[PDB]
RNA sequence: GAUAGCUGGUUGUCCGAGAAAGAAUUUUAGUUCAACCUUAAAAAUACCCCAAAAACCCUAAAUUCCAAUGUAUUUUUAAG
RNA sequence: GGGGUGACCUCGGAGUACAAAAAACCCUCCGAGUGAUUUUAAUCUAGACAAACCAGUCAAAAUAACCAUAACAUCACUUA
């Protein structure tokens, strides 16, 4: 991580986070499960399901993907039909 | 560490040593009848009865009803011998049960079961449905006597009403027909009882027809103390039981507060307690017949709701508890997207600020 | 040397819930490599021998009579090798539910 | 012992419930404290001379 | 207001019959170790003595409910070596009728499958067909 | 119902005939919705429901099929009580 | 379990042997 | 390997000497306990510090007082070897609430409820 | 002002709490997670735990899970 | 048990590790890097096991097609 840039003095984000990740504006990480392409015909049904669902982060891994990604990342996204737009948010956490 | 065992071991009794010359068993359904046997018996161990509601084991049921008829029991096996070797001794028999075509008189059956331990199997069939621990909470009697009960449905349709059948309130709008064999010197009570149905108290049941002196048959002849009501269930709560109880008493018996008016519409006093009932005549009465049915919703309860009784029909329905789920986390590991579904509580778009 | 691959982890096979747990439908009650604690009432099988409660309530164990199916050759052929009077005895798990059914609420009186 | 295992069985409950009902309370009222006025007022009198 | 229109939302109905006929009730899934299967309400079991032949229509608690023997004397009167084929579909005559008396439409029957062959069981299942009581109880529902 | 003018009189009897589980003891049919939280999605499925059923009960194309999975035990409870039932003994 | 007074209900090849002068 | 100790149930089977040894009632048993500890718990199982701390016996040489329960004789029989156990004795009865700051614990095991009276 | 997972050095006082290693790693001279621990904040149960319960050929010390009780500790949230 | 030579590097079963789980050695022994056959074995989703993470495991209800009563593919220590 470039925390300070040479051209601008800014804090730069690494792109493979971006690639391979999505962030909710709640602080959850949203990715993909790792393997869901490779080798099908050798896998049960169940795992291939296993691997075609979506999963969260944890706390540790979360933090670090906002470390890695910048402030761009984290606003606010009105999207025209966005899927996760009902799970931008977090209701019922009774913490 | 060992500890002993709290009493006999199952397979303690065997001999270990010298198998060969020990019998065994080459049947599975005789190793199934085995421990079909074994199964039932009071072990000291954790059992499945013991938790799965053996309802208290063995339990000391209080018998409030008639004798048993005492019958010379040598005559009665000499006779029946000699009826089986009368019936052996035939050939046409023989060549039917040979051939395998041989019909049986259902009817005559039906007839000597009744007569001889269809009481018993009524009075199991009663313990199970429920009706003594609705009815006594404590006792368990016998239905020495029959009791046939048909309701009339037109002018050649006769629905009969056996231990446990299913009557449609349409059928049972008016007064049933009761038969049963007595001499013209007793009297008898017929008391017809809704035990699920009260929507106010749970430990309380519904009178339909209460009708006490019934000289010898003659149901008709008898004073009705609560005039005939139709069956009015519920239409979420389905599956009510009506149970008619024939008492037979000694004495004239006369009562003042148990009696009902002749319209009889009120809830609050139609409002039974065959225990305290019981109580209070127990003196003469003793119960001598039953024939529960059962009975669900149907279009003519509405009209018996809204004509006579003069309410609103209420409507029940069978929900589930919600489902379970767990505590939601803050951060859920490796949970689907889905796990923020489980814990929202309208499908809508809250915009809160915007 | 000569003695190779002997290093493999355990795979924790053992018994999860213990009897008065109160377990809810689909928690594993127990797991094994062989059959050491057989499922009772309300008590499901997975193909990996694992047992899961199938209703909400307790957890129980019992040493109960064992009577095989007709078609296990291995269990029927044992059976009636054994004497007149042995019986199989194993031990199962059950789940005593606790929550009724359901209830019946008034929705509307019409 | 004095009492036997079934007589002893919650024969001090209540007393164990309402101290950790206590114990709950003294970690509740956890706060910031109050600020006052002369917490702020106070630090001009640094200055007090003699006139 | 109306003295008859108080309801208590709470409707308890005591029948223990109400949510089997509903089809409702926590039907025993488990064991599939052992046999039979005790999911069931009602289960049918045909007891082939030498002598005798007894068709008991049990519950799950293990109580028997309806049941026929040929050592009752109305058919042992009426029938010819109760133990034969004849007296097998005979006793699953006057069962089917006690059942449809008793208001039960509906059970389960295992048997072995030497037991499922034979002649006189199946004579004994095509009799009680026939008197109305339908094996193959109906599933339940949100099981 | 009974006052409802603007619909003719088989499709109003076909509805008295049809949705009498749902009409009050005065006469009044009642529709309920709860699904939405916004009374207007509210209103708009509860006409939505009065003009399927207004449909159901204009069009005489109607076969009123019934579904197997639940109607099964019904049919197996009726025959098996017909069964008791036909006994055939003049009476009252 | 060993330690519990049940133990060896299940015990059951000493019933049957499964492995002339 | 070093575990829990198990104590069977004949250890505590008092004998009918024991009650002459050590002045006991061989009818009525005591009502409460004075624990006092001797020893210290370093050099000693974590659980016998836990029992040890549970049981209020974190300073040495103070007595403290305890039921007579099962309850407590669990933990009392687990940390026997560290704590010194006699029986609360009452002469003069139970401290009413106009002698309760006027009372003392004496050495021998007794509560006096008038303690130096003027 | 090359770079050093390597060595050496790293400047006032007092007080509070306070850690000996499971997994990966061209890795075992190092890092990154977990388990512990520190600092704040929300809560409620936390240890001790009698029965009862945990496999089949024989198997010890003892374990797991649990009321009561004796204590006040424990779990989550945010920085580490 | 210094490096070099030799041997090993991943996965599973048994003992070490006697009874919940876990548990190392260049410790003692077995094995795997697939074959054969047809029942060609789905979608979606409660709740759980295991686990630093990545990965691995089960699975109720509901859905389409077959008995209108099963579908977990089976066997080779099946675990790899
Ligand atoms: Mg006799
Ligand atoms: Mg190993
Ligand atoms: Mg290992
Ligand atoms: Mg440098
Ligand atoms: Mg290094
Ligand atoms: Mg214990
Ligand atoms: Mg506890
Ligand atoms: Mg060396
Ligand atoms: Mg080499
Ligand atoms: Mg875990
Ligand atoms: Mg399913």
């Amino acid at each position: 991580v470039t925390y300070f840039s040479s051209r601008k003095g800014k804090r730069k984000t690494v792109k493979a986070v971006i690639y391979r990740f999505l962030r909710l504006h709640s602080g959850l990480w949203l990715r993909r499960k790792a393997g869901y392409k490779k080798k099908l015909w050798k896998k049960t049904a169940a795992r291939k399901r296993r691997l075609r669902e979506f999963v969260f982060c944890n706390k540790t891994q979360s933090k670090l993907l906002d470390k890695m990604t910048t402030s761009f990342w984290k606003r606010r996204n009105w999207y025209a039909d966005d899927p996760y737009q009902k799970y931008q948010d977090r209701t019922n956490l009774k913490v | 560490r060992r500890a002993a065992p709290l009493g006999p071991m199952p397979n303690e009794d065997i001999d270990v040593s010298d198998l060969e010359r020990l019998k065994k068993y080459r049947s599975f359904d005789r190793y199934r009848r085995r421990a079909e046997q074994e199964a039932r018996k009071p072990h000291w161990w954790r059992t499945y009865r013991e938790h799965f509601g053996e309802e208290s084991g063995p339990k000391d049921r209080v018998d409030i009803g008639l004798p048993p008829p005492k019958v010379s029991r040598t005559q009665q096996l000499l006779e029946r011998k000699q009826a089986l070797r009368e019936l052996r001794a035939n050939v046409e028999e023989e060549r039917a049960a040979r051939l395998q075509t041989a019909r049986i008189p259902l009817e005559a059956v039906r007839a000597e079961w009744e007569r001889t331990c269809g009481p018993y199997h009524k009075q199991r069939l009663a313990e199970y449905c429920g009706l003594y621990r609705d009815l006594f909470h404590g006792a368990t009697f016998v239905p020495r006597v029959p009791l046939h009960v048909a309701y009339a449905v037109g002018e050649d349709d006769l629905m009969p009403v056996y231990h446990g059948n299913e009557v449609t309130p349409t059928e049972a709008a008016q007064a049933p027909e009761v038969t049963y064999e007595a001499d013209e010197g007793s009297l008898w009570t017929l008391l017809l009882t809704n035990l699920d149905g009260h929507l106010l108290e749970p430990d309380a049941e519904y009178v339909h027809w209460l009708v006490t002196n019934i000289p010898g048959n003659r149901v008709t002849e008898g004073q009705e103390t609560c005039p005939y009501l139709p069956p009015f269930p519920a239409r979420g709560s389905g599956f009510h039981r009506f149970a008619f109880l024939l008492f037979k008493q000694d004495k004239r018996i006369d009562f003042s507060g148990d009696t009902r008016p002749s319209p009889c519409y009120q809830l609050a006093q139609r409002t039974f307690h065959t225990f305290d009932f019981y109580k209070k005549h127990q003196d003469a009465m003793t119960p001598a017949g039953l024939a529960f049915f059962q009975c669900r919703w149907d279009d003519s309860v509405t009209r018996v709701f809204h004509q006579l009784l003069d309410m609103r029909e209420p409507v029940f329905e069978f929900v589930r508890p919600p489902p379970y789920h767990p505590k939601q986390k803050r951060f859920p590991h490796r949970q689907p997207l889905r796990y923020l579904d489980r814990y929202r509580d309208s499908h809508e778009p809250t915009y809160g600020i915007y | 040397s000569k003695n190779l691959g002997g290093k493999s982890p355990g795979k924790r096979f053992g018994i999860k819930k213990m009897e008065g747990h109160y377990v809810h439908a689909g928690n594993i009650l127990a797991t094994q490599r062989h059959f050491r604690w057989h499922p009772g009432a309300h008590v499901g099988l997975g193909k990996n021998k694992c047992l899961y409660a199938l209703e909400e309530g307790v957890v129980r164990y019992t040493k109960e009579v064992y009577v095989p199916n007709p078609s296990n050759s291995e269990a029927v052929d044992l059976v009636t090798r054994l004497p007149q009077g042995a019986v199989l005895y194993k031990t199962f798990v059950h789940v005593v539910p606790a929550k009724p059914e359901g209830t019946f609420k008034l929705v509307a009186m019409l | 012992p004095f009492l036997t295992a079934e007589q002893e069985r919650g024969h001090a409950a209540v007393r164990r419930a309402a101290a950790f009902q206590a114990l709950k309370a003294a970690q509740a009222a956890r706060f910031p404290a109050h600020r006052r006025l002369e917490e702020q007022l106070g630090h001009l009198l640094v200055t007090r001379k003699w006139s | 207001p109306v003295e008859n229109e108080a309801v208590a939302p709470e409707f308890t109905n005591r029948n223990p019959r109400n949510l089997e006929l509903l089809a409702v009730a926590r039907k025993e899934r488990g064991w599939g170790t052992v046999w039979p299967s005790r999911e069931f309400w009602h289960r049918l079991r045909v007891i082939r003595t030498q002598h005798h032949i007894e068709a008991l229509v049990e519950h799950r608690n293990g109580q028997v409910v309806v049941s026929a023997s040929t050592r009752e004397w109305a058919i042992k009167k009426h029938l010819y070596s109760t133990r034969n084929v004849v007296a097998c579909e005979s006793v699953g005559r006057v069962l089917a009728e006690r059942c449809l008396e008793a208001g039960i439409n509906f059970m389960v029957y295992h048997p072995t499958p030497w037991e499922a062959a034979s002649d006189s069981i199946k004579r004994l299942q095509h009799a009680m067909t026939e008197g109305g009581v339908v094996l193959r109880e109906p599933r339940r529902i949100y099981e | 119902l009974a006052s409802a003018d603007w619909i003719a009189e088989p499709v109003r009897l076909k509805l008295a005939v049809k949705h009498k589980n749902r009409i009050n003891r005065s006469g009044e049919l009642i529709l309920t919705s709860e699904c939405s939280r916004y009374q207007f999605r509210n209103l708009a499925d509860c006409l939505q429901k009065l003009r399927d059923m207004i449909a159901e009960a204009s069009q005489p194309a109607k076969e009123p099929s019934r579904e197997d999975a639940e109607l099964r035990r019904s049919r197996i409870e009726n025959m098996n009580r017909e069964r008791l039932r036909k006994k055939r003994i003049s009476s009252a | 379990y060993r330690s519990k007074p049940t133990h060896g209900i299940g015990r059951y090849k000493h019933l049957v042997k499964a492995q002339v002068r | 390997k070093f575990t829990r100790s198990r104590i069977p149930d004949k250890v505590f089977q008092p004998s009918p000497e024991d009650h002459e040894k050590y002045g006991g009632d061989p009818q009525y048993p005591h009502k409460l306990h004075i624990v006092t500890r001797i020893k210290s718990t370093k050099r000693r199982p974590y659980w016998e510090k836990d029992i040890i701390k549970m049981l209020g016996l974190e300073k040495a040489h103070t007595p403290q007082v305890h039921k007579n329960i099962p309850s407590v004789n669990a933990k009392l029989k687990v940390v026997k070897h560290l704590i010194r156990i006699k029986p609360l004795k009452l002469p003069q009865g139970l401290p009413t609430e106009e002698d309760m700051a006027n009372t003392c614990l004496k050495s021998n095991g007794e509560l006096v409820v008038r303690w130096l009276l003027n």
